C-alpha cells in the first residue's frame, strides 16, 4: 500500500 | 486524539520529479563549475543537502549568483556523484572514487555522507 | 555486477529541509493566492507534486509569474492542507474537510490524493 | 541504520 496510518 | 495519514512514496516521488526537472533543465537556477565542467541544479535542492550551499544562498550578496565556482582542486566526478545522491538518495561509492567523494563531501559539508565514507574506508 | 548504497532518510530529510526553507521564507519564488489569502512556496516543489503547477511553470509565458491566483471558489484551507502534504507527505484528511480537500486536489491534478479521498469517502 | 544495500 501507498498509505499508512501513524501517530498524530 | 488524532492519527495521521502518510504517503509512503511521496518524498521519493518528489525527489524523482525534481531529478526529472534537472535532467530536462526545467526551472534550474544555478550552474556549479568545477575545473571548467558545469553542472546545472536547483538552489533549493543544493541548500537542502549541503551545509556549504545552505551558507552560500543564505548570504545576501551570494543569494542571486547564477554561477558558483568551487575550488578547482575538487574532483568534478566526486561532485557529480554527490549531486546525483542529492537528487536520488543513492550514493555511488566505489573503491576507485571513495577518497574523492569523501574529500568533496567534507568540502560541501555533507556530514552523513562523510560518516558513510569513513565507515567504508574503515571496513576495508 | 554492482550493488548500490541507498540512504533511508535522504528523501524525507530533503523534504523536511525544504519545508524549513518555506517556513523561513528562504528562496521562495511564488505566492499562490486563494480568496485573498496568500501562500508562499517554491515553484519546483509545486511542479513536483501537482499536474496543474507543472503545466503552469512549463508554459513559457507563465513561467516567470511571481503571483498565481487560483479559482476563488477553491477552499483556501483545502489548498493549505495540500500544500502541507506536498512538503511533508502527511495528508490531514478529516470528516469536516475531505470534500474540500478532494475538490482542491482534483483542481490541482493530484491524482494520488484524489484516489485517497475517494477511498475514505467510500469507506464512510 | 540510515543506510542499506539494494540492487544496482
Ligand atoms: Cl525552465
Ligand atoms: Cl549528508
Ligand atoms: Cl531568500
Ligand atoms: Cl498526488
Ligand atoms: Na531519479
Ligand atoms: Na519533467
Ligand atoms: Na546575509
Ligand atoms: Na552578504
Ligand atoms: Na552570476
Ligand atoms: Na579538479
Ligand atoms: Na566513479
Ligand atoms: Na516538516
Ligand atoms: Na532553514
Ligand atoms: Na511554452
Ligand atoms: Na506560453
Ligand atoms: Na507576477
Ligand atoms: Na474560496
Ligand atoms: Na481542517
Amino acid at each position: 500500500s501507498d498509505l499508512y496510518l501513524r501517530p498524530g | 486524539p488524532d492519527s495521521q495519514i502518510q504517503f509512503t512514496r511521496h518524498a521519493s516521488d518528489v525527489l524523482l520529479n525534481l531529478n526529472r526537472l534537472r535532467s530536462r533543465d526545467i526551472l534550474t537556477d544555478v550552474v556549479i563549475v568545477v575545473s571548467r565542467e558545469q553542472f546545472r541544479a536547483h538552489k533549493t535542492v543544493l541548500m537542502a543537502c549541503s551545509g556549504l550551499f545552505y551558507s552560500i544562498f543564505t548570504d545576501q550578496l551570494k543569494r542571486n549568483l547564477s554561477v558558483i565556482n568551487l575550488d578547482p582542486e575538487i574532483n568534478p566526478e566526486g561532485f557529480n556523484i554527490l549531486l546525483d545522491f542529492m537528487y536520488t538518495s543513492r550514493l555511488n561509492l566505489r573503491e576507485g572514487n571513495i577518497m574523492a567523494v569523501m574529500a568533496t563531501a567534507m568540502y560541501l559539508q555533507m556530514e552523513h555522507v562523510v560518516d558513510t565514507c569513513r565507515k567504508f574506508i574503515k571496513a576495508s
